[PDB]
């Protein structure tokens, strides 16, 4: 949901999709900015969870 | 009168990894009951009994 915040600093995010087009828009604070990539299937194709 | 009666816990199963699938690797001495169902629209519900 949230992080420490800083003046200058970077962090790492996890997520998921429904899709293997990670083209998308993502908001931090109040202002947003574009994300766009590809991903590819894995080759395990068997879970529950 | 209800009183608690202990059971076996038969040999747990190996998974294999299908495609769209899995195939089982199921091991026993005596008759045992197994069940499967979906868990979405279509229950797909079926049960078998297996010997060896």
């Amino acid at each position: 949901a949230t992080t420490h915040v800083t003046a200058t600093g970077s962090i790492t995010l996890h997520f998921s999709t429904s899709s293997p087009q990670a083209n998308f828009i993502v908001s931090l604070c109040g202002k947003k900015t574009t994300c766009n990539a590809e991903c590819k299937p894995p080759a395990d194709h068997i879970i529950g969870e | 009168t209800p009183t608690v009666c202990p059971v076996p816990l038969a040999h747990t199963p190996t998974v294999t990894k299908w495609f769209k699938g899995i195939t089982l690797h199921l091991t026993a001495t005596r008759p045992t009951l197994l069940t499967t169902r979906k868990l979405g629209l279509r229950a797909d519900a079926t049960a078998e009994w297996i010997t060896g």
